[PDB]
Parts: C-alpha cells; structure tokens; sequence
C-alpha cells in the first residue's frame, strides 16, 4: 500500500515521470510564494508613490530625495528617476527644442518601465507551462502504466481482475500527482497575470501623466 | 491570457477502465 | 540587485521541506 | 452520529481535500453575501449622488457639504471630492494654464476611481478561481478514491463490498463536494463581475461629465 | 457597450458521468461475483 | 424506459425530491422567461423602428413632445428617451443660468439615465437564464451522486445482494442528471439569442441618442 | 453486430439525438465554409481600397468614381462613401462650423461601420451556441441510454453486466458524436471572432485617418 | 507489429497524429530560429537608430540592403521612403505627409508580424485537437471491443485485449503530439507579442521625429 | 441581395456531401 513500495518496483519511465511532476510541484510552490511576495511589495510601493508624487512637493526636491537611494530603487520611483535624470541631462547639456528633450525623457521612461515590468514577470510563464502540461504528463504516465500492466499480464493463460488491478492502481498515481502539480500553478498563473496587468496599467498611466508635466515644464 | 486545466485524455483512460470491468464476466 | 535569487533558493528550501513532510505524513497514515 | 467516525477513518488525503473544498464552499458563500451587500450599497449611493450633483446646486456648496463627510467618502462622491480638491489646490497655488488644472483634476479623478474599484472588486477574482478549479480538486480526490478501490480489488482472490466501499465512498463524496463548492461560485461570479463593470461605466461617465464642467469653468478666467 | 455569450466546452459534466458509471461498475463487481 | 416518474419521486430520499423539484422548477421558469422575453423583445423592436420613422418624418419636435404628454404615464423604449431628453432640455433652457453648451450635456444625462431604465426593463430576467444554463447540470450531478450513494446505503443493509436489486436504484438516481441537462439546453440557446437581441436594441438606442443630442446642440446655439 | 445495425436497432431517442447532432454538424460546417470566404474577401477588399485612398488621388475624384457603384459598395469603401456624403452635405448647408461638420461626418462613418460589421458576423453566434450545447445534447443521449440499460438490467433475475453492453455502447457513441459536433464549432467561433476583431480594428483605424483628413480640410476652408 | 494488424481507421488516426508530431516539432524549431534572429536584429537596429547618426544616412544604408530588409529596418525604410516620396512631391501640408508616412510604417509592420507568426496558429490547433483525435481513436478501439463482447456467452480480458491496445496507443500518441505543441505555442506566441510591442514602440517614436522633421 | 443565400445553399450542399462521404468512410471501416 505505502507509496514508496509502489515507486521502487515501477518501470523506469513512470518512475522518471514522478520525479518530473514532483520537481514541477516543488518549483511551482517556490515560484508562487516568491512572486506573490514580490507583487504585494510592488503594489503597496506603487500606491504609496502615487500618494507621494501628487502631494504637490516640487520635482527638484522629490528628485534629490529619490537620488539619495538610487541603488535600491524600483517601480514608479525608478520610472520617475530614469525620466527626470534624462530630462535634466538633455535640457542642461544640449538645450535642444522642448519636444526633443521630452521625447528623450519619454524613451528613458519606456526603457525603465519595460525593465521593471519584466522583473515582476521573471518566472510567471513557467507556471503557465506547469499548469498546462502537468496533467498531460501525468496522463501519459498513467496510459504507459496501464499498457505496461497489460504487457506483464498478457503471458497469463486466463486473466482476471485481481492480477491486473494492482498495476492499474500503481498507474493512477501519475494522474493524481499530475493534477496535484497542476492545480496550484493554474490558480496562481491566472491570478498573478491579473496583478501584473494591473501594475502595468498603473505604470503606463504614471508615464503619460508625468510626461505631460515634462512637456509643460520644457515648453515653459 | 487564461490557462485552464485540460484533462480530455482522462476520458480515454476511463473508457478503457470501464471496458475492463465489462470484460470480467463474473 | 541579486538577493532575489537567494530569496528564490530560500523559497525552494521551504517548498521542498513542506513537500517532504507532506509525503512523509501521507505515508505515515498507512 | 456514527458519520463523524466514518469521516475520521477516511484516508488522510481525503480529509485534507474535504477541508479545502468545505473551506472554499464557506469562503464562497461569505464572499457572495458580503459583495452582494456592498454592491447594493455602492450602486444605490452612487445614483443618490449623481442626482444631488445634477440638482443645479453650485459645486462649491456641494464640496463644502462633502468636507463635512471626509472620512465616510466613497464612489462618485470620493471621485468628485478628489477632483475638486485637486482643481482648487492647483487653481489657487499659482497662475497655471487652464489645461494644467483640468489635467490635474482628471488625474485626481482617475486615481480615486481606480482606488474605489479596488474596494468593490476585492474578493471577486478568488470566487472566479473557486468556480473554475473546485471540480478539478474534486476530480483529484475522486482519482485517489478510485486508486484505493483498485488496490483493494487486487488484494484477495475474491473481493467483497466491505473491502472496496471505502475507496468508492471517498470517490463519490469527493465528486459531490467538488460540485457543491463550485455551484455558488459558478452562479455568482459572472453576475457580480457584470455588476462591477456596471459601476465602472457609471464612474467613467461621471468623470467625463465632471471633466467637461471643470474645463468649461477653468476657461472663464 | 456589448454583451458576451457562453462559447466554451465544459467537459466536467461528461467526465463526472463517466466517473459515476465507472464507480457503479467497480462497486458492483463483488456483487455480481 | 417505462418506469413511473411519480413513483420514483415518492420513493427517492428527501434531498433527491428537492433536487428534482428545483430542476423541474428551473425548467418551467426557463420556458416561462423565454416566452415572455421573446414577446417583449419583439414589441421593443417594433417600437424602436416605429418611433424612429415618426422622428424623421420632418414634424417639429415640440409637437412630438406634446403628443408624448398624451401618453406620459405609458412611455416605453425610444420615445421614452426622446420625452425625457426633451423634458430636461426645456427645463434647463428656461433657467437662463446655463449657457447652451451647459444645457445639452445635462439633457443628455436625462437621456442616458432613461436609456438605462429602459434596458433594465428589457433585460430583467435574462441573467436568470445564464445561471440555469450553467449550474443546472452540476445540480443534476450532485443529485445523482447523492442518489447513487443512497442506493448503495439501502443495499448495504443486507449482506446477501444481487445486481438485479440495486440496478433500479441506479436508474432512479440518473433521472436527476437527465432533468438537469434538459433544463440547461434551452436556457443556453435562449440566453445567447436574447443577449444578441438586447445588444441590438442597445445599439439602436445609443445611435438614436447621438442623433438627437446633435439636434438639441444646434437648436440651443441657434 | 456492426455500427450500422447498432444505429438501426438503437432507441428512437438515440436516433433523434443523432439527427440533431448531425444537423448541427452540417449547419456549423456550412457556416464556417461561408464565413471564412466572406472574411477573406472583406479583409482583402479593405486593404485594396485603402491603398487607393492613399494613392494621392483627390477625395472628390475618388468619391465621383465611387458614386458609379452606390448599389454595390462594401467595407472601407462604404465607410468612406458614408463619411464623404454627410461631410459634403453638412459643409455646404450653412457654410457651417468645422467641428460640427466633422463630428457629423465621423458619426456618419461610425454608424455605417457598425452597420457593415453586422453583415460580416451574421451567423457567428450560432457557432458559439452549437459549440456550447452539443456536449450536453450528446451527454443527455448518454444518460438516457444508461438509464434504459439499468432499468432493463433490473427486470431479469440472472442479472450481469454482459446484459447491458449494447446499451452502454450506444450511450458512448452518443457522447462521442456530441464532441465531434462541438469541437469544430468552438474552435471556429474563437477563430472567426479574432478575425472580425482584427477587421473591426482595421475599419476603426481607417475612420481615424479619414477623420483627420476631414478635420484638416474643414479647418482650412471654413 | 500492431500497426500492420490494426483497422484501416486506426492506421489513418495514428498517421495523422505522427504527422502532427513531426510537423509541430519542425515548426517549433523553425519559429525559434526565426524569432531568435528577429529579436537580435531588432535590438541591434534600435541602438543604430538612437546612435545620433542622421536619418538620411540610415536611409542610404537601407537603400543598399533593400533586399534583406526585415524587422525594424523594414519598418524604418518603408516609413522614410513614403515620407521622402510625399515631401519631394510637395502636394500636401507637413502634418498630412507624416500621416501617410506613418501608415506606410503600419502596413510594413503588419507585413513583418504576419511573416514572423506564419505557422504559430497551427500549433494552437495541434495542441487543442490532438487530445480529441486520441479520444476518437479510443472510441474506435472500444467499438472493436464492445461489438465482440456483446456477441458471446461470457467475455474475457483476452478477447478484448486488441481493442484496449489500439485505444491506449492512440491516446499515448495523442498526448505525445499534444505536449510539445501546447508547451511551445504559449512560449512562441508570447515572443511574438514582445516583438509586436517593440515594433509599435519604434513606430510611435519614429512618427514623432518625422513630425518634427516635417514642421522643420 | 440574393447571391449571399445562393452561396449559403452552395455551402450547405457541399457540407452535406462531405458528411455523407465521412460517415460512409466510417461505416465502411466498421466491417
């Protein structure tokens, strides 16, 4: 009955399928606990930065306050620092037309938004593979296990359920574990993509609303 | 994009197991 | 900077021990 | 009743799966009640502010009423208060272009609209996952019960109902409870999600109206 | 705005009828013996 | 088949009685909603084209507003959007406190509010067909699993057993899935078709409202 | 003995479910074969008109060439013709304010563009319906077959599962043909909606280009 | 061997699924080679465009490699070619010239994306359909079992065994065709969406510098 | 005007012949 006794006697292929699906379960739970902590920090930080930035503090003060901690900067604060740093560089060192410095700052923001956003979605597409292939890899382990059983059984002159059923019970483990490795990845991948899309929308709106201030500041 | 659970091949396993009980002829 | 990789190694250590004690508790039930 | 002893004697895996699915069933009902209460209040209260705003009352009079309610604010009133406070702040602080105070008000309205929709769609995404995967959690418990039935049918040269029934009862109960935890979430999720989108369209139209009023106001100077 | 319509293959009801049918056969195997 | 469904309903356990009663009810309610909503969407489709033809007849809108006061407490559909828009337009134009640019969107709010109230009267039971088309087979299956467990519990009262004595208990349990699917199939067909029809009438009302707000705008500035 | 004689021997309900699911499989493949050719022609006609519009010909000359085909216009040409007709009407009517002319032309495009898309998607909601109910119609045939088998198994004293093999066989064929009718319809519903959304996006993008042309022309002349 | 003895319908079902397996692998390899080239080419051009070298010099570079023009170079060349065509004709106002040029980017950018994704939609069908072709294969194996088992005094596992073998093998090949296809379809489709956003991002910033060039 | 109903009937007839060919090929393989 105990799972290890059935695992040790199993064929090499279904035994290898168990190590894959257990490996996906181990890794997907680590990725879920790591990503959900990172997205919680990012959501609270972005919400706190919109309340700071729109408080009416001058961008000279808010920039030099930001600049004091540039080594560990992230989210909307990274987008702001990248934009204003390039805006200052172009408007002070070259003094081109307002649109030429503002598009340069807007490009510098677009780069840092993409760079911050792919740092949120680092290992999320792995969960999208685990949630989609894990039940099929489990079912392939089960179909192989049932065939194997019948291959061992087929030498018998008159078969009966009692001698094939232990082989079917051993083979259903790969379907059960193929689902157990899938459920948590399915729940998480669908939810973490909503949370990243909500942050993408927040950063994108911050870029446009800050670009309007750089546009007006340079025009004046 | 979404990703649901796909288990359509489990119908194939259940239909084989169902036939195995049918074949026992008690 | 790079500490998110060490947080990922910590996350693998906790998911691995949680699965080892789950499969041990499951086997211990029989 | 003996039913509790039969439950205690079930496989450890099925005891965990029953706690997960009964936990999802209870959480699903708690969410459906709580979100129905909140969305009823928010739909009624928003409508009861739109008429007040369009009553022909002057907006500075409406704002100084809203200043007396500053901790209780929600919905269209929180969007209005956020827009008008930022409009007054910018239009008072310096000689700004009228587009700049209109953009600033439009932003302060966007921020408070999004922040209020997060207070409405709080546990609806989770309710959607319960309605989606609850039958597949039941299916996993069903395959575990089937496996415990086959390993019993394999054990002795003639099996008996008392030996196989533990695996069958675990599989049937895991099927039934997997459906029972899905049903409330499957009926309520699409309904609640449409009610949040109904209020999103109410707030977006209130923002477009109030933005045009503030633009028409600012260009008088 | 616009509505939407329920287009997807819900396989769960079919899967549950085949599982219930297998469980009937499996429970009745030692009854038929 | 040829087994008595009333005898089955009398024999079955209390929860299978409630599941059959709920699903048979859903089916009756589903057909009652489909018949009623088909007549209402037919009437609303005729009203929309009939009033749009009256509106573009070239008759002066103040005369249509006089005709509408001849049925004030009986307004429906497109004519209700017109009457409520023109009412608010007259009310605001009287208070010269509003520039013409500040009358037209205020009147267009009274139109959008009225269009919303009319769509709530067209759509009223449509989101019930959406639940009958989606939970009904799961309620039927929860009934069966319960009926199958009840059959084996009733069997297990005696150790001597035969497939001949439990087989009718299986057939009596499967009726809950058969009814649960029979209630679901019409509800899915009609929920899709009635949403398609409601979505067309929303588009006619939206197009009418943009056409009429332009007439108010040029008339206010003239 | 064979699938032909099994279908001939099968219960009247299984025959009826067969004819319904064949009828939906016939109709859904006919709709797919028609709609894929309609959308191929419409997507090509849009690209083949828009290149001509951007060839640098005067819009007045393009409109005069289009007037000669008023009875046959479709797609981006019908959107253009509706826009230019209402523009050249409204512009001349009062020597009118350019915003009010250009809004009226953009609205004449929008209503003509929505009126064109309902000619492209005309049968697509039926594929979404067939793909939704066909699994349930197959499953109803399955459950009714299993019920009739288990009732018959309850009538005979020497009951054994060998007595119900043909009853389960027709029940399994009924779900298999159910998924056969469902799958092409669900894949085609998703695919044809993606094509219509891609083509709606192309028409919407053309209305913005033409609105900018009309806004720049109207503010130059009025 | 089993494939020689199996029914004619099962021969076709197994050849269709083996065909979908080898075709889906060939597509996964080839699309990966193409999208690797397109991603490396794009980021190498963006660094050239933002180098501060004037756009007329990049146009003279593009005029030399007109044949092998793909990706951001093929968007740039189409836009700048149309801009020069209309501006040298001088028939229109500068805000109209850049509107026509921006369309000649968008047409060329669609023409590139429709060339990158060219076989990816097929993997979506192979990953969706291979389970149901397996399900049809098993139903035909179960038919070969039930037509025998319903026509004998007492059945055995021995007499139905070839129906089980044909069924399980058709499912195993159905899964083996499905797994690479459903795995790689979402991976490849997400790389196309990354390049679509990268080209759309370029098309706006290039439209903005043309708008300033035209008013200049 | 009417050409769309002609092309619809042509598609119905083609699809019906394709089903008759498919179900003939399945029934032929049943022997």
């Amino acid at each position: 009955m105990n799972i290890l006794d059935l695992f040790l006697k199993a064929s090499l292929l279904v035994k290898l399928i168990m190590l894959i699906l257990i490996g996906f379960s181990i890794a997907s739970w680590a990725i879920i606990i790591q990503r959900t902590r990172i997205l919680n920090a990012a959501a609270r930080e972005a919400e706190a930065f919109e309340d700071k930035f729109w408080s009416g503090i001058e961008l000279s003060r808010l920039y030099q306050e930001s600049q004091g901690k540039r080594d560990n900067l992230t989210g909307s604060e990274q987008i702001f620092y990248s934009g204003f740093k390039e805006f200052v560089r172009l408007h002070r060192a070259n003094s081109h037309a307002p649109e030429a410095v503002v598009e340069g700052a807007s490009r510098a923001m677009r780069i840092s938004m993409n760079r911050e956003l792919e740092n949120l979605e680092t290992h999320i597409p792995f969960l999208g593979t685990v949630g989609s292939i894990s039940p099929y890899i489990g079912l392939f382990g089960t179909v192989w296990g049932i065939m194997h059983a019948f291959i061992a059984l087929g030498a018998v002159k008159q078969a009966t359920l009692q001698m094939v059923a232990p082989g079917i019970a051993e083979a259903l483990i790969a379907t059960a574990i193929g689902l157990f490795a899938a459920i948590p990845a399915v729940m998480a991948y669908n939810r973490l993509n909503q949370r990243v899309n909500k942050l993408e929308l927040n950063y994108d709106n911050f870029m446009e609303e800050f670009t309007a201030i750089l546009h007006r500041q340079a025009f004046t | 994009l979404k990703s649901e659970i796909n288990i359509v091949p489990l119908l194939d396993v259940l239909l084989v197991l169902l036939l195995i009980f049918m074949a026992t002829a008690p | 900077a790079t500490e998110q990789n060490d947080k990922l190694k910590r996350a693998i250590i906790i998911s691995a021990v949680l699965h080892v004690i789950l499969f041990a508790a499951l086997i211990w039930s029989s």
